């Protein structure tokens, strides 16, 4: 691509989105501040709401007695330029928070990925005659979670988890691999580094950047 | 079999004669060897800097002509090779015995 | 004409041009032309010789037309063998006869370097060659009528000829440009832009001249007409490609192995039989009955259409055949003749081919009659020719239900001639060694059956370009300084549009004899400067030593501003001749004046200095001049002149 | 072979010869004046997959002439250029009216042809390295 | 039909190409402004280091662009052509807010307009709007206000490319004039004199310190990453 | 054979047919000098084999057949589905009708 | 149907204005996308038989199949003889005609049906030399068909 | 078929009416029968004029019964005169000024003589140019090289 | 949201998809959830109905 | 580049305002004014050798 | 050929104006040049053997 652009589907005039709990849309009421996501390797993925609310005329906050921004509830993310949305975010509510200033009053909604579940509670284990993405797989599997591991050529005969979290033991056996671990809505996949494909655009210094920061040492 | 997109490399250094900049380096430096004593301006309004110049231009465009690939400088005004190869089929079957 | 709404698209077209407007760069053009009429779609000339006002390329097309095609263009191909390989060489020289046509090349270079709005006069228009080397001539008494034409009319200001160089002697050339210093003389307002005869030393018959000193013995005028022109030199090589018609142009062919008369022999045999002309010759020889009629005739016609084609193919393999028997003239002529006879029954001797068209009108004005009466299907048979034309192919053919009482008939005698046309062919077989398969045929032609051949050969035509006088592009570079900056700005130092180059190189050892001389006839030179391209060095009169009148700018400054001034004082003409008058023309011509030196055409701190007028009795007048009804007005001009020479000097100190 | 950028392709009014079993093709600036016959002929919704390809200049029929007009014409062929015309720079266009009596507005475009290759030019050897998918 | 007083007229879009218009989406004003006013803007980059008397200036943007104007609504009944309405201006300025204000729930956004009075065409945005009530009937019917208005520009990003022209990336052909040299042609083309050698390989050049004055040339691009 | 040609200098009216448009396919021209009355096209079909392999991917077809062929090998896709009707009908009958 | 106007192939012709030769190009083009079409009416008259070549009582002649194309303007001129354009099965024997192998494509397809009920046809291959010769083509099919 | 309804040898027009792709259903031309005619081929010049005549003739009813002399003649022009400048800034008249896009003339002399006066009549002339339609669009293309 | 339209002469079913949903590539799910076999040709009394996208 | 008389400056433009004042009645106008603010550019090889920078 | 106008060595030559010696000082510089010339002619010759 040397149009010099970006290229999207429509003119980016008008940025829409939707958000929907439990498999539907919030109403139409509730006003959304603004929206983040992110993502990065080895790392579990997350987001979050900001929402206006709350009357000291009324002396309350609807929108955080409603049902729709309480923890454990399932929520999806899709975002494009003029209804041409796709999905970005699925993931599980964990947190709400309240803020009050002089004349400021919000509602905070964080969110994390499936991924969470292998990060609460310590183990310890024996393995015996497995791989390494045996072990991965095994690990993954214990949370309900998807999952799509390379395979290793080594095989042990006996491994110790002592008194750790399921995703620590994972990252540790992981890297002395060469492995990096990539999740993505609900999915873990462990691959090594593909520096072969096709890239997906261009981006130029004197056309489509708005800011650039690079190091080499 | 398909035509391919042409284009033109940019790391333009050689350090051999090819290269105009390398050969005008060097030349200075034999110049100040050699003569530093009586030729000290080697400003560029000199006759003497510019007649080095011309002369490194035209060593580029020896050096260009030599690298020009045998099948042409060897070829003859009509085509063929006659007096230069002998071909497969007359230097390499043999009598039968 | 359009009948229904819409959008068109057109490829030509009529443009509404509408206002004049006053101009000081405007040429007429005096030559031949491809026709002459004012009505686009009639077959009548009538501008030939009435001045007519063109706005561009787009009208010129309209009324006078394009380009002739070259007669000059050879091409010639050659076959050898390559360690067993075939290699072909495609050669098309330069022409070396070339029309003398100008006129349409010399308007493309002139709008191209900026002119405007011109006056055509043709001479004549354009005639045919009598061979392929020998090219028409021009009529030096043809250039002189129109010459005394452009004389009856206001508007123009420079006076050009584009086929001025192409007259048979210089002495005529010469001639020619004398009476236009001379024409400009006379009425005061012109200018006259010259060439040199040649840029080589070019033969008169006599002995071999060099072309600038020609030019000065040619023009042997006084200042007096001097003054009113310049010339320039050398000739140059412009970007416009010839015209010619691929149809019009013969291939030579040579080759290893002669296979011409081969090819056509074999083409002749598969004539010579029951596939190409027996089967045509065997079948050849009221609303509902018209229609019946209608067909039948149409299947005759559609049979005689297959034999005239016949005809035409046999016609294009025997002229291979005398084409290539280069050797042994008898047999050229053996096939020549068996050729000229087969040709008898379908020329005006018998014309088999009238036959054919006639019945083609006849048959549709037999359909058509139906329109409104009995009457027309009667006629159309027996008061007009049906009946007389059938009898053309057989005389009586009606005599018996078998064709019979043939007294006459214009069919099947081409059995016989087509046996002595390959009898005569044959004989070429042992004859002909160097002519290839295309040898004698037409670049047309070939296409079908080669094409990497016929697309080498045209790309190789068009490699010729074009080379011409520099008058008409000096008339466009003086229309854009004229706009630009004013008429009292030099016309040097000016590039020109669509050059390549100059055709010769002019060293500074001659250019100094260009620009000062003995006789003062200066010449400007054209120039090729590094990283600029073609420039005009120089701008200077005919009278170049004249301490008033050596630059161009000069003298059209004066006749430009006695122009204006002359009309502006038409309106007191018949006005009493006393001090109430005198005063109304002074203030007015100074008022002119006033304007001329604010746009820096006249010199002078204020206008003390820059000009003055006078007029009375006792300054210019005296009594007798008041009883003639006479009125003397003196004026007088301070000029700005040009600078042409740079002198630099340089001095230092120490810190 | 310098102008190999412009490319070649099939005649628009297509012709098919028998003198060899082929179609007529064009190319360089011959091509160029036959892809601008070809826009300005059709309507912005008669491509199938190409819902805005052509003019509007049908818009103007049945209507008088004047300077409001005028300049909304040159704005229509002016973007109809720059959208679906890679190849060249319009340089004047000329809209005046040669009949009293008859319907007729008269339009003259005039425009110069580049020397140098649009990144929006599909043209086989080129695009791949120098211009979009 | 010079004589023929032109009014200014807005209409409203539906799409950013400006084909599709909204239904019964055009004003014709009765009264033209006065006149009106355009505003540009380029900005550059001008750091400095100290100790120096200049610095090195680089152009950064194109900033977009604005129109003003002012408007006047009026059925008194003393203009010549009109007729005095029973509502006054009330339908004048209903009609004028529906197309220039409000928000359309087609397209979740207000509409785009082209501005067209006789040589001027505009595409834009409102970003700003008064209106000021002047003259009543006795039972409140206002017959007189006056109106300011503000106007940003527009330009599709596709469009913004086709007319950003944007050309060492594309390739080039010449034709040899004489006077004409390989190392001078290669500077003006690429800022470099250094390329000759590549330009004469890609020509098939051999004598190029001599060149013939009707050849055309080719000049590739550079190679990037 | 079947169909009228039409030259662009007659006003509409037919001369001859298409038979030279399709006439560089076969490089034996013996074995279509009376085609439309074949009951064995081995012969006709094995030359045909050999000019499709000669020009895949050459580079060197005349436009009018380029197409021509480029339509033939998109078809191959529709022939690919439409083969599948005969277990589709087998499995209708076995599963729908006698609800096995 | 699916080109511009400006082609000149569509129901309402190309204005008179524009002279006899471009009217001329207009039906050598028509000429020219008819190899386009005819192909791909086959293909669309063959889902139309798809009923008979797996019937139970009784099946075509024919394995492969044509269509007249008669929603253009011209074909009565366009064919040298519009008689085909009147009769789809004369149509297939003129166009396709000795393509269509049916003795052996009818016995695949006889075959198939019959392998559905399990039974199997293979012994009237020789058996019935010894009654017919060349005939037992034809008699064969006909017997495979009434023991369906 | 449709251009032997636009033009024909009997003047006889019929206007259209077509169906436009992505348009819907228009009508296509808009010419009267009598539509070679040099003055009257268009609808809206005949409706124009019906108009126009019809405005006049009632804002000369004041004038039926006044003294038929120069006080009066000078009255009536001047109130002909300013309908039509008015439709003539409307854009329905043609020409650069007044001068070009119509006259009155009224007077003894010029259209009246000294029956006339004995008669009891007044006579009146006017002129109008009027604004015609476009129905073509012709396109053409040139070029030069850079 | 949900739609419908009457089928009008000079309509044709890509155009209609484009000027609904922005882009002209659903006229296959347009034709199915109609009924349509002959989408080419429309007949020009005919109601559809144009279904939204589904979200998840 | 910028000259007149005496004055000689280059560099770019940073600021424009236009504004039209009379019209013909069809709209064309006749009569405008511009303001206009002009920055000094100095490329950098010719500002060392105007500041002739001189124990060194 | 490569050197400019002002040596005086190109085929355009000198202007009568600069005088005689400075064409003599032309004269001399063409000789001491040729020195150059005749190796390069050298080697090019070489490659056509």
């Amino acid at each position: 691509n040397n149009s010099g652009t970006i290229e999207t589907s429509q003119s980016v005039d008008r940025v829409t989105h939707k958000i929907l709990i439990d498999g539907s849309e919030i109403p139409g009421t509730y006003q959304v501040k603004s929206i983040q996501v992110t993502k990065e390797v080895n790392r579990i993925p997350t987001a979050r709401l900001v929402i206006l609310d709350g009357d000291a005329a009324e002396r309350d906050f609807k929108v955080s007695n409603s049902d729709h921004f309480v923890p454990g509830k399932e929520i999806e993310i899709t975002v494009g330029y003029h209804s041409d949305d796709e999905t970005i975010f699925k993931g599980v509510v964990i947190r709400q928070n309240l803020k009050i200033r002089n004349n400021q009053s919000i509602l905070i909604v964080e969110s994390r990925d499936m991924a969470v579940k292998m990060t609460l509670r310590r183990k310890s284990k024996y393995f015996y005659e497995l791989s390494d993405s045996d072990i991965l797989e095994e690990l993954i599997s214990n949370h309900g979670l998807e999952a799509d591991v390379a395979s290793t050529e080594n095989q042990h005969t006996e491994l110790v988890q002592y008194d750790v979290t399921d995703w620590d033991f994972m990252m540790l056996r992981l890297q002395a691999n060469g492995l990096l671990c990539l999740v993505d809505d609900g999915k873990v996949s462990i691959q090594k580094p593909d520096l072969s494909s096709e890239a997906l655009e261009t981006v130029t210094f004197g056309a489509t950047i708005l800011e650039f920061d690079a190091e080499m040492d | 079999t398909l035509n391919k997109h042409i284009s033109i490399p940019k790391d333009m250094s050689s350090k051999d004669d090819l290269d105009f900049h390398f050969l005008r380096e060097e030349g200075i430096r034999y110049i100040k060897e050699l003569g530093s004593n009586f030729w000290t301006d080697y400003n560029t309004h000199d006759p003497g800097i510019t007649m080095l110049e011309v002369l490194c231009y035209a060593i580029s465009d020896l050096g260009n002509r030599i690298n020009i690939p045998i099948e042409d400088l060897i070829a003859n005004e009509e085509g063929g090779v006659k007096g230069q190869f002998y071909k497969v089929q007359e230097i390499l079957p043999s009598a039968p015995t | 004409t359009y009948k229904t709404p819409g959008v068109y698209i057109e490829e030509i077209t009529k443009f509404p041009p509408s206002v004049a407007q006053v101009e000081t760069a405007i040429p007429a053009f005096i030559g031949y032309t491809q026709f002459a009429r004012t009505k686009p779609s009639v077959d009548s000339d009538d501008l030939i010789l009435k001045p007519k006002r063109i706005s561009s390329l787009l009208d010129f097309t309209t009324y006078y037309g394009g380009a002739q095609n070259e007669q000059g263009i050879t091409v010639k191909l050659t076959d050898t063998l390559i360690e067993g390989a075939e290699n072909r060489t495609i050669n098309v020289p330069e022409p070396t006869f070339k029309s003398p046509y100008l006129m349409f090349y010399s308007l493309q270079m002139y709008f191209a370097n900026g002119g405007g709005p011109c006056y055509i006069v043709s001479t004549g228009v354009y005639d045919d060659w009598s061979d392929s080397e020998t090219p028409p001539t021009i009529n030096f008494s043809d250039l002189e009528s129109g010459l005394a034409v452009i004389r009856k009319e206001d508007e123009p200001t420079l006076l050009l000829f584009p086929d001025a160089t192409n007259l048979p002697t210089d002495d005529e050339f010469y001639s020619l440009y004398n009476s236009a210093l001379m024409q400009c003389n006379d009425l005061q307002d012109r200018f006259t832009i010259l060439d040199t005869y040649s840029d080589q030393t070019y033969n008169d018959g006599v002995e071999d001249l060099d072309p600038i000193p020609a030019l000065r013995n040619g023009i042997n005028l006084t200042k007096d007409y001097l003054k009113y022109g310049a010339a320039y030199y050398p000739f140059v090589q412009t970007i416009l490609n010839y015209q010619y018609s691929a149809d019009e142009i013969v291939i030579q062919h040579l080759s290893y192995n002669p296979n011409a008369i081969a090819t056509a022999l074999d083409n002749l045999n598969a004539v010579n039989g029951p596939t190409f002309i027996d089967a045509i010759l065997d079948d050849l020889r009221n609303s509902v009955k018209v229609a019946n009629f209608a067909s039948l005739v149409e299947s005759v016609l559609s049979t005689l259409n297959e034999l005239i084609d016949a005809k035409e193919e046999i016609n294009k393999d025997v002229n291979s055949a005398i084409a290539s028997s280069e050797e042994d003239n008898a047999i050229k002529t053996a096939i020549s003749d068996a050729l000229d006879v087969f040709n008898e029954d379908f020329e005006g001797a018998d014309k088999i081919e009238s036959v054919a068209k006639n019945l083609s009108d006849l048959l549709i004005k037999i359909k058509q009659a139906d329109t409104n009466t009995k009457v027309e299907n009667v006629l159309s048979i027996n008061a007009l020719n049906f009946s007389a034309e059938f009898e053309k192919l057989l005389t009586y053919d009606v005599n018996t239900g078998l064709t019979a009482s043939v007294t006459l008939d214009l069919f099947a005698n081409i059995g016989t001639r087509l046996d002595d046309i390959i009898a005569a062919v044959s004989a070429a077989e042992p004859i002909d060694v160097n002519n290839g398969k295309l040898n004698g045929r037409l670049l047309s032609d070939i296409e079908p059956l080669d094409n990497a051949t016929y697309n080498t050969i045209l790309l190789e035509i068009n490699s010729h370009k074009v080379t011409l006088p520099p008058s008409s592009s000096m008339a466009g570079a003086y229309a854009r300084v004229d706009n630009d900056r004013g008429v009292w700005k030099s016309p040097a130092n000016i590039g020109l549009n669509y050059v390549s180059k100059p055709s010769v190189t002019v060293s500074h050892e001659e250019q100094e004899s260009m620009n000062v001389h003995g006789t003062g006839k200066s010449v400007n030179a054209i120039r090729s400067f590094v990283g600029k391209g073609t420039l005009v060095w120089g701008a200077r009169t005919l009278a170049g030593n004249d301490n008033e009148w050596r630059y161009i700018s000069v003298r059209r400054f004066f006749n430009m501003a006695e122009e204006s001034i002359k009309k502006a004082t038409e309106q007191f003409v018949f006005e009493p001749n006393d001090g109430n008058t005198w005063v109304r023309v002074r203030a007015m011509i100074e008022n002119f004046l006033i304007l001329q030196w604010r746009a820096g055409a006249l010199a002078g701190a204020k206008p003390e200095h820059a000009f003055y007028v006078k007029v009375g009795l006792g300054q210019t007048m005296t009594a007798q001049d008041i009883l003639e009804g006479n009125m003397n007005v003196e004026i007088g001009l301070a000029v700005v002149r040009p600078a042409e020479f740079i002198i630099l000097k340089f001095s230092h100190k120490m810190q | 072979k310098s102008k190999d950028f412009l490319g070649t392709g099939w005649g628009f009014p297509p012709e098919f010869e028998t003198s060899i079993g082929q179609v007529k093709t064009t190319s360089g600036v011959e091509d160029i004046q036959k892809s601008l016959e070809i826009l300005f002929s059709t309507k912005i919704g008669e491509r199938i997959m190409q819902p805005t390809y052509g003019c509007n200049l049908d818009e103007l029929l049945f209507s008088p002439i004047n300077r409001t007009l005028k300049t909304y014409v040159i704005e229509l062929i002016k973007n109809a250029i720059l959208y679906h015309e890679p190849r060249i720079d319009p340089e004047k266009i000329d809209i005046t009216q040669g009949n009293e009596i008859e319907g007729e507005l008269l339009i003259h475009l005039q425009y110069i042809v580049r020397a140098t290759n649009s990144r929006k030019n599909m043209v086989y050897p080129f695009y791949l390295e120098e211009g979009t998918n | 039909s010079e004589g023929k007083l032109e009014k200014l007229r807005i209409v409203a879009y539906k799409d950013s190409k400006f084909s599709d218009e909204v239904e019964n989406g055009e004003f014709i004003t009765l009264l033209n402004p006065e006149k009106y006013k355009f505003q540009y803007r380029v900005e550059q980059n001008e750091d400095q280091a100290s100790g120096t008397s200049s610095a090195p200036i680089r152009f950064n943007k194109i900033l977009p662009q604005t129109l003003e104007f002012d408007f006047l609504f009026d059925r008194t009944g003393v203009i010549a052509g009109y007729e005095v309405t029973e509502d006054g201006i009330i339908n004048d300025i209903d009609h004028f807010k529906k197309v220039v204000y409000d928000y359309n729930g087609e397209k979740h956004k207000p509409n785009y307009l082209m501005i067209t009075w006789g040589s001027l065409l505009f595409k834009g945005y409102l970003k700003e709007m008064d209106i000021e009530y002047k003259l009543f009937r006795p039972d409140g019917t206002p017959i007189r206000a006056m109106a300011t208005t503000k106007i940003g520009e527009f330009v599709e990003e596709e469009l913004r490319t086709a007319q950003e022209n944007n050309q060492p990336d594309m390739s080039h052909y010449r034709t040899v004039k004489e006077g004409d040299t390989l190392p001078l042609m290669t500077y003006r083309i690429y800022g470099d004199s250094k390329y000759y050698l590549e330009v004469a390989k890609a020509n098939g050049l051999t004598n190029f310190r001599r060149l013939k004055t009707g050849t055309e040339l080719i000049f590739p691009p550079l190679q990037k990453q | 054979r079947k169909i009228h040609f039409f030259p662009s200098d007659l006003a509409n009216e037919p001369l001859g047919d298409w038979r030279n448009f399709f006439s560089t396919i076969v490089s034996d021209k013996t074995l279509i000098s009376d085609i439309e009355n074949l009951d064995d096209f081995e012969k006709l079909r094995g030359n045909i084999e050999e000019f499709l392999a000669a020009y895949d991917q050459s580079g060197k077809l005349t436009p009018h057949l380029t197409l021509f062929v480029s339509f033939l090998k998109l078809l191959e896709t529709s022939k690919k589905r439409f083969n599948q009707l005969t277990k589709r009908h087998l499995d209708f009958y076995y599963q729908e009708i006698l609800h096995l | 149907h699916e080109f511009p106007e400006t082609y000149g192939i569509s129901d309402i012709g190309l204005p008179p204005k524009l002279g006899v030769k471009r009217a001329v190009l207009a039906r050598q083009l028509k000429g020219y996308l008819l190899f386009f079409d005819q192909i791909l009416a086959s293909y669309f008259e063959h889902l139309s038989k798809i009923k008979s070549l797996l019937s139970l009582d009784q099946g075509p002649s024919f394995t492969y199949f044509t269509q007249a194309i008669k929603d253009i303007k011209d074909v009565e001129e366009l064919f040298k003889d519009p008689t085909l354009l009147e009769n789809d099965e004369e149509l297939t024997k003129s166009l396709i005609g000795k393509l269509d192998d049916t003795i052996e494509r009818r016995n695949q397809l006889m075959d198939h049906l019959i392998a559905r009920f399990a039974e199997n046809f293979s012994s009237y291959a020789f058996l019935m030399k010894f009654l017919y010769g060349e005939s037992t083509d034809e008699i064969v099919l006909q017997d495979k068909q009434s023991f369906l």
